[PDB]
């Protein structure tokens, strides 16, 4: 509640929440007391959101990893109006963001990734900068200072095999 | 001197200092020529623990830069005056997890696992030590390592003895201990767990069996398991970077990586991730050796005939072959232990009793 | 609805723990005259044990 | 700690600041530890052993009950493998020492029911006179996850302060069980009391005299790391008796009972067929209550006959005749 | 009678400040934690007998410095108001008239052995211990138990099975050891514990009912029946169809030992 | 001599004295050391009491010996 | 008359006394020696004059025994005694306060004073009953440069030291018999280190380990007592601390005393309706340790508990003594002795003495040897 009255006097507040999924659960209590906490504290939330506390300079920006874990009033547009998806990095998606992850690493230089990483997918944007972090080891194995596209071409198949041990499957609206 | 009461800041608020001819407050109030009349000097409010809030005049000797607006702070209890600082309140958990120095097992009381104790250090180890060649590299380390496998493969046993070895700040966490029916308090165990941790940077936290705070559920449905996931959630905070994370790492150990959650998948959080197999011909007598040698054998000892007619046995059957050989040694009444010896305890002591019985199998 | 296939309803479990009670109050500080009056919407879906 | 005061914060949540009177010790404070501090000026004068949150392990704290230890059945060697494993390490780890071997500590005992599971460490009880602590499984089990996470816990380093003792780890079937996933269950709020079996028994230090029993009706499921050997170390089976040995469980009780002399105990095992002890000792109380119904002071052959019809024609109205649930 | 009240009064409140005794400390002194808030490490006056006093006690805290001037021998609960009793049946046996050789099966393993352990001894060993009783609905078995306690004048205790099923978890293993833990500690007591074939078929939800809860109360039967407690004299009656719901360490022999059929 | 008391406290001392010299003195070099007042000291050596004017020749005493130090308690 | 000992009756709070008097008296080997002497049987002193008190004290004890035994005193007489103790230990003359107070004596310091007087009069045979001899090898610490072996080393207590990181037994009593001591060495430099550890080499007939819950605090300048519960069994086992040649002696004979131990449960039994184990630890005495026996040899290692010495009190602050003796008539029968008040307690009630806080505090562990 006080965070909001903080929101009105600085100007053009922004509100993170991130990785919420805590009192997204549903109306549930026939579980634990801790049910009815989630719930005393989330219908704190939609009387700020819409009433006559109407915001225009304060936004949200809701972070979550899963939406359909929610409370449908949590899914009410007019609060959350866009719902804006950012998928897992594409096919070239991954090629802009190895470009910019080449530059902060020694290399031998490197302009070769092209092929390799599209016929390498299972990365999120996270692991690029982890095939970066395992080619600095087999880098550290050959006594280099310099990422190789020959210690490139190994990370590549590490990196991606040790993202097999468990899947992760997610649908979306 | 004793007692003082101990206490947060709220915030500092100033009020402008005294050197002016109409009032020295930043709030104008009515009426004119003020400097001590109702002005006051810079402002602190405290928030107590006997729960309530005052607006008193801080104390001329302690700064603005030893104040922060959470910071923990000595109040006098007679009359609040905010007495000195105090580094910031632990749990006696969280005193708990701290160093005692746990002794080095070193590589020589381990039985094979070349390959793990490679990875080991070479994920934890050495982006502590050659920190300057990761830089150098350009590249950050991996923020902490994953260690699983089937039980009996020692995997808590490895991570004691070579981060008592190599002598990184060794955190003793076990998952379930996160877990409590206080929501809040037991959620606190993790906000001091890295609050501390920045503090004795550079450390290791070692979390014992990451399936009690590991549920891969986080769609739930009518149970107490949202009580559960908040410190699952708490600890994928404080494992982003908002820095002073850098230098903090984590082992973890678990018996089964089937269970873990989506959000551990990622790399960020275990980036490498290790695998303990089960033994190998080599390994399994190496195995053998490091427990005989405690005890006392007889000179006509061969481990690897032993190490032949055992396949697949883990390290706790091993351990398990050991012990037994002396068991038959003392109802024969020895006082050395024989070759034949350590042969029965395969048969006495497996993880099976036989076979099974069979009727055309 | 998961008590209706549960116990047939989970009101006549309570109903009977009273009922049974009830048999003997034949006399304990000399007989009864605390009532049970049931009600339901029919008895084919009372448990066949009230 | 603060190294050359303490921060204490109350049992009425208040936090302060406190220092050494001149009944204290410096050397004597430790984190976790309670202390009692002066009502009006908060000065440490006495400290206190630690943990006030434990009360209801001071309940399963038990008292050696003198069933004997000749009163179990037999003279049968299973129970002969726990004096090894148990027993004799408490009254001599000098042979141990002779062998240099570490010690076994634990031991499962199971197998059917009505073998008298409890009835030899009952026994065991008696000889070792070894602190008994023994838990129900059922007994783990709270409104609110996590608070059976703070009893194991506790349980288990309230023991390692008490210096030779044993925990009795009994009818863990519930938590104890085996670990698998739901996805909505709500057996994983048990199954995070099961592993908090787990982390203590290894731990990150050893057990230092504590002898672990673990009894079990089923061994078919149990936790794979509840059940992995270099903790249970030797796993004994316990067995039906033969038909000697129901010759001499029969003979225990048969000498505890007034019968005219000149009886066989070999044939009444021979008219039952394989069965418990458990049945024995209710042949001899049935065939009293024929006794009493011909006013016997004694027991014949006669009432001896219809107590074994008696309870072999229940067993089979009865489940149990072949349950196991497979596995040897 | 003047003297003695005269220097207990003079140590006695005004307030007595009840608290609840945690845990004693054998050098004359315990902590107490009151249901106001603050602990205390309180002494004891000791004129009360040092060991006397144990966990679970309510105990007089002194209005000044707090000693425990005295203990209050008993307190009890509501919910153990559902297990005792204040009735006195009007119907002695024989409004069970009929079915009188089957009843002689209750009779012999649960009055006799209370009026006459003389019998029993000169046989010797253990007497008799359980029953299940067990057969059609309405054929009696609800008055069976009734009648034996009328007869036998010790402390009746009748609890409904469908109580032991409980729509919360945790608490139904803690009301099932409750039984018989009061049951031993008033030394002759009668436990009927009427439908335990309703452990199956009553269910209330599915996440905090069902298997886990039936389970664990079973479990807990066990030890509370016959296992390592030795509690006080529970002899127990069940009244049951569905006895094929129930454990084999259950209907084991020697914790039903005579079981009657109707 | 050099003669040596292990104290309570956890550490062996060295004290210099001669075997002419009494018990007494050897109190009053230890309340230097120490602090502990040269009468609460209770000084143990083959299990005899060490008393004043007795010199560490009258209890043959000699060097790589260790006096024990304990300190008196008070009843009534 | 009476089934168990009459009580002790105080003076003005000799408790301090009383407490070990009772202890001493369970010792086995001593109750027969001041019954068994006479004045003028052939001892006589031509040296110190504190040797005609010894032995008064030596007679003062045997009547106050004598008393005890009687069931026509209700009440045993101290008195005589307490007067030669005076004249004997002008310690116990002073005042600690007006009022008819003397001296408030500690415990080990009676138990040390009556040690010396008996041994004098009983000469070195008895001494050796209390007493402890060690091997003690003297080594120098980084490559030894000598052995010194001292069997002169002995005390009549082991001192178990505490600094609040012992809390079991078998810590603290092992850890003060090993220390480091500075040496004036021409080995290595002119002071050295040297790892000085005693091991024990012959046990003593009875076992005296002392508790060291007392402290002198060096920042108020004032006693404290520790205040650490200190968990122990009944039931003390001296193998950690033995030397290694000696060790392997002892055991063998405990191993057929625990043998014979297992026969009594059941045999016990039918002789109702101590020869059986001392025969077997006596034949075993000569095969292992000099014939016939020895004074100050016991080849058992099993300890049975005689007497614990408890006190209530703290920092010099005057308390009171309470002493629990074993019944010797009894087995696992002891009485509690609250020097008027005599009670029934079992062997398990004496473990409940470990614990402490304020009072109930064992600062004296009474052994007797179980094959004696
Ligand atoms: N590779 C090995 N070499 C030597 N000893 C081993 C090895 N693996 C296990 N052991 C022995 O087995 C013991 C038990 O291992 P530990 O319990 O630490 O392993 P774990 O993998 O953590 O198993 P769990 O946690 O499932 O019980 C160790 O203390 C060690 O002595
Ligand atoms: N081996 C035996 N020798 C003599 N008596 C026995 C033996 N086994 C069982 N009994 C007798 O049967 C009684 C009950 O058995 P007990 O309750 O110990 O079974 P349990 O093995 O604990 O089974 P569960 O725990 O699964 O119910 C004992 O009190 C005893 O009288
Ligand atoms: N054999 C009998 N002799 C005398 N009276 C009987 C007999 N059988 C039933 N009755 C009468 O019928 C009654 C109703 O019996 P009750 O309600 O006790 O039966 P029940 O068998 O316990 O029923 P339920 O099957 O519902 O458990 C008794 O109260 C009793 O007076
Ligand atoms: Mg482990
Ligand atoms: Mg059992
Ligand atoms: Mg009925």
């Amino acid at each position: 509640r006080e965070m909001f009255a903080y929101a009105k006097e600085h100007e053009p507040c922004i509100i993170f929440m991130d990785e919420v999924d805590a009192i997204g659960g549903r109306r549930f209590s026939e579980g634990t007391s801790a049910d009815r906490e989630i719930q005393r504290t989330l219908m704190e939330l939609l009387t700020q959101m819409d009433g006559f506390d109407n915001l225009g300079q304060t936004k949200i920006i809701m972070a979550t990893n899963r939406p359909d874990t929610l409370d449908p009033a949590l899914l009410r547009p007019g609060r959350l109006d866009r719902k804006v998806e950012i998928p897992l990095p594409n096919e070239a998606g991954r090629l802009e963001i190895f470009k910019i992850h080449t530059a902060k690493v020694k290399k031998t230089g490197e302009f070769d990734f092209e092929a390799a990483v599209k016929m390498s997918d299972g990365f999120n944007g996270a692991d690029i900068r982890n095939c970066a972090t395992e080619a600095g080891f087999f880098a550290i194995r050959d006594d280099r200072d310099h990422i190789n596209p020959d210690d490139l071409m190994k990370a590549v198949r590490k990196v991606a095999e040790v993202k097999k041990l468990e899947g992760t499957i997610e649908y979306q609206k | 001197q004793l007692p003082y009461l101990v206490a947060n800041v709220v915030e500092v608020m100033d009020m402008n200092e005294i050197e002016d001819k109409e009032n020295s407050e930043s709030t104008t109030q009515g009426g004119n020529v003020n400097l001590d009349n109702t002005a006051v000097g810079k402002a602190a409010v405290v928030k107590t623990s006997s729960r309530q809030t005052v607006f008193l005049p801080m104390v001329g000797l302690v700064d603005p830069d030893k104040l922060k607006p959470n910071d923990l702070v000595g109040v006098n209890k007679d009359s609040y005056l905010i007495l000195d600082t105090l580094p910031s309140e632990f749990d006696s958990r969280v005193k708990a997890m701290e160093v005692d120095e746990k002794p080095t097992e070193t590589y020589s009381d381990v039985g094979g696992l070349d390959k793990q104790i490679e990875e080991l250090v070479e994920a934890i180890v050495l982006p502590m030590k050659r920190a300057d060649k990761f830089k150098d590299m350009g590249i950050r380390a991996p923020k902490g390592a994953l260690m699983y496998g089937p039980p009996g493969t020692g995997k808590t046993l490895l991570a004691r003895a070579c981060a008592a070895q190599t002598n990184a700040t060794f955190l003793k966490l076990a998952a379930p201990q996160l877990v409590q029916m206080y929501i809040g308090e037991g959620a606190k165990l993790v906000r001091d767990a890295f609050a501390l941790a920045k503090e004795k940077a550079p450390t290791i936290i070692f979390i014992d069996e990451l399936d009690a705070i590991g549920t891969k559920r986080f769609d739930s449905e009518k149970s107490g398991d949202r009580e559960v996931q908040r410190t699952m959630l708490e600890l994928l905070n404080q494992l982003d970077g908002f820095s002073s994370d850098d230098r903090v790492k984590v082992l973890a150990a678990t018996n089964r990586v089937d269970v873990l959650d989506p959000a551990l998948l990622r790399s960020g959080r275990l980036d490498r991730k290790i695998e303990f197999p089960l033994p190998s011909e080599d390994s399994r007598a190496q195995i053998l050796q490091i427990h005989s040698r405690k005890m006392t054998t007889d000179d006509d000892i061969n481990w690897q005939e032993l190490a032949r007619s055992t396949d697949e046995f883990n390290g706790a059957q091993l351990k398990a072959v050991t012990v037994e050989a002396g068991m038959i040694a003392l109802r024969n009444g020895q006082s050395s232990v024989k070759h034949e010896d350590f042969v029965e305890g395969i048969s006495e002591v497996q993880a099976r009793k036989s076979k099974s019985v069979s009727f055309y199998a | 609805s998961t008590r209706v296939e549960g116990s047939g309803g989970g009101d006549s479990e309570v109903q009977r723990t009273m009922l049974e009670l009830l048999n003997q109050l034949d006399g304990f500080e000399t007989s009864k005259n605390i009532k049970i009056i049931m009600a339901t919407n029919r008895l084919d879906i009372l448990d066949p044990a009230l | 700690i603060i190294k050359g005061k303490y921060v204490i914060n109350l049992k009425q949540i208040a936090k302060f600041v406190v220092g050494l009177g001149e009944r204290v010790r410096p050397k004597d404070i430790e984190e976790g530890m309670r202390v009692g501090v002066d009502r009006s000026k908060y000065n440490i004068e006495l400290p206190l052993p630690p943990r006030i949150d434990p009360s209801v392990t001071m309940m399963t704290v038990e008292e050696k009950p003198d069933v004997t230890y000749s009163d179990v059945g037999g003279c049968k060697d299973q129970i002969e493998k726990l004096r090894e494993v148990v027993e004799l390490p408490l009254l001599s780890p000098e042979r141990f020492a002779t062998l240099g071997i570490d010690p076994p500590k634990g031991i499962l005992l199971y197998g059917p029911p009505g073998t008298g599971k409890t009835l030899c460490a009952r026994a065991v009880a008696n000889r070792t006179d070894a602190t008994f602590i023994r838990v129900i499984g059922s007994e783990l089990v709270q409104k609110y996850v996590g608070e059976g996470a703070r009893m194991v816990r506790e349980l288990f380093e309230m023991a390692r302060t008490k210096k030779a003792c044993i925990i009795f780890f009994d009818e863990i079937d519930a938590v104890g069980g085996a670990r698998f996933d739901d996805g909505a269950g709500g057996d994983n709020e048990v199954q995070r009391t099961m592993l908090e079996l787990i982390t203590q028994l290894d731990g990150f230090d050893p057990r230092g005299n504590i002898k672990v029993m673990f009894a079990t009706n089923r061994p078919n499921t149990l936790d794979p790391a509840l059940l992995r050997p270099g903790r249970i170390d030797r796993k004994v089976e316990f067995s039906l008796p033969d038909l000697e040995g129901r010759a001499n469980i029969f003979r225990i009780h048969s000498k505890s009972m007034s019968v005219e002399r000149g009886i066989r105990w070999e044939l009444i095992s021979r008219l039952c067929p394989n069965s418990t002890g458990a049945e024995l000792r209710s042949v001899c109380t049935e065939a009293g209550m024929f006794a009493i119904r011909a006013r016997r002071k004694v027991a014949t052959e006669k009432d001896f006959l219809k107590a074994v019809d008696k309870v072999i024609s229940g067993y089979k109205k009865f489940s149990s005749t072949s349950r196991y649930m497979q596995y040897n | 009678q003047e003297e003695e009240k005269k220097q207990l009064e003079e140590i006695r409140g005004n307030p007595l400040s009840i608290g609840t005794l945690e845990e004693i400390i054998d050098d004359d002194h315990a902590i107490v934690t009151s249901p106001t808030m603050p602990d205390y490490y309180v002494s004891i006056l000791s004129f009360v007998d040092k060991e006397l006093l144990e966990p679970g006690c309510s105990v007089l805290l002194h209005h000044k410095t707090m000693s425990i001037v005295g203990v209050l021998q008993d307190d009890a609960d509501p919910m153990v108001s559902v297990m005792k009793m204040d009735k006195s049946p009007t119907e002695s046996y024989s409004d069970i008239g009929g079915l009188e050789s089957q009843i002689q099966e209750i009779k012999e393993s649960v009055e006799l052995p209370l009026t006459h352990p003389e019998l029993y001894e000169e046989m010797g060993i253990k007497p008799p211990k359980g029953v299940i009783l067990y057969g059609a609905p309405g054929t009696g078995k609800t008055l069976l138990a009734k009648a034996v306690a009328n007869q036998t004048s010790a402390t009746f205790l009748r609890i409904v099975g469908s109580e032991l099923i409980q729509k919360y978890l945790g608490d139904g293993p803690r009301l099932c050891r409750q039984i018989f833990k009061v049951a031993g500690e008033n030394a002759p007591s009668i436990v009927f514990i009427d439908e335990i074939d309703a452990i199956g078929t009553k269910r209330y939800d599915s996440n905090s009912g069902g298997e886990r809860e039936i389970q664990r109360t079973m479990l807990e039967l066990l030890n509370q029946l016959d296992g390592f407690d030795d509690r006080g004299d529970v002899k127990v009656i069940m009244a049951t169809n569905k006895i094929e719901t129930l454990d084999p360490a259950l209907i084991r022999p020697g914790r039903i030992d005579r079981k009657i059929l109707f | 001599m050099q003669i040596f008391v292990k104290t309570l406290t956890g550490k062996t001392i060295t004290l210099e004295v001669e075997p002419s010299d009494t018990i007494e003195n050897v109190k009053a070099k230890i309340q230097d050391k120490e602090g502990i007042p040269p009468d609460q000291q209770r000084l143990i050596f083959a299990g005899k009491q060490l008393e004043d004017g007795r010199t560490l020749s009258d209890y043959n005493i000699q060097k790589e010996s260790t006096l024990h130090l304990v300190l008196r308690l008070r009843g009534g | 008359f009476a089934q168990l000992p009459v009580g002790f009756k105080n003076m003005g709070n000799t408790c301090y006394l009383n407490a070990t008097l009772q202890a001493l008296y369970r010792v086995n080997d001593l109750r027969d020696m001041i019954l068994n002497y006479n004045p003028s049987q052939g001892v006589s002193n031509s040296g110190a004059q504190d040797e005609e008190i010894h032995k008064q004290i030596v007679i003062e004890m045997k009547r106050c025994f004598e008393n005890l035994q009687n069931k026509s005193f209700k009440s045993v007489l101290p008195i005589v005694l307490l007067n030669t103790l005076r004249k004997c230990y002008p310690q116990f003359a002073e005042r600690d306060s007006q009022g008819g107070f003397y001296k408030q004596q500690d415990a080990e310091e009676l138990f040390t004073q009556l040690f010396h007087s008996m041994s004098i009069v009983f000469g070195d045979k008895f001494s050796e009953d209390f007493r402890i001899q060690f091997k003690t090898t003297i080594k120098d610490t980084a490559n030894d440069n000598d052995i010194t072996v001292k069997e002169n080393e002995s005390d009549s207590k082991l001192q178990c030291h505490i600094s609040g990181t012992t809390n079991f037994m078998r810590n603290g009593l092992l850890e003060g018999l090993n220390e480091k001591i500075e040496k004036r060495s021409d080995l290595t430099g002119a002071n050295s280190i040297y790892s000085v550890e005693k091991k024990i080499s012959r046990l003593p007939k009875f076992l005296t380990v002392q508790y060291v819950r007392f402290f002198w605090k060096r920042s108020t300048n004032k006693k404290s007592k520790i205040l650490r519960k200190v968990v122990f069994p009944f039931q003390l086992d001296v193998a950690d601390m033995l030397t290694p040649e000696y060790a392997a002696e002892k055991v063998k004979v405990r191993d057929e005393l625990r043998k014979v131990e297992k026969e009594k449960n059941e045999k016990e039994r039918e002789i109702k309706r101590n020869e059986s184990e001392k025969d077997q630890w006596l034949e075993e005495y000569k095969k292992h340790f000099p014939p016939n026996l020895e004074k100050g040899e016991n080849p058992s290692c099993v300890y049975n508990l005689i007497g614990v010495i408890t006190h209530q009190g703290a920092n010099s602050e005057s308390g009171h003594y309470q002493a629990f003796i074993r019944d010797e008539l009894d087995e696992n029968k002891w009485y509690k002795f609250n020097d008027d008040k005599v009670s029934v307690v079992e062997k398990e009630k004496i473990e409940s003495l470990a614990g402490g806080g304020e009072s109930d505090s064992a600062l004296i562990l009474m052994y007797k040897g179980f094959g004696l």
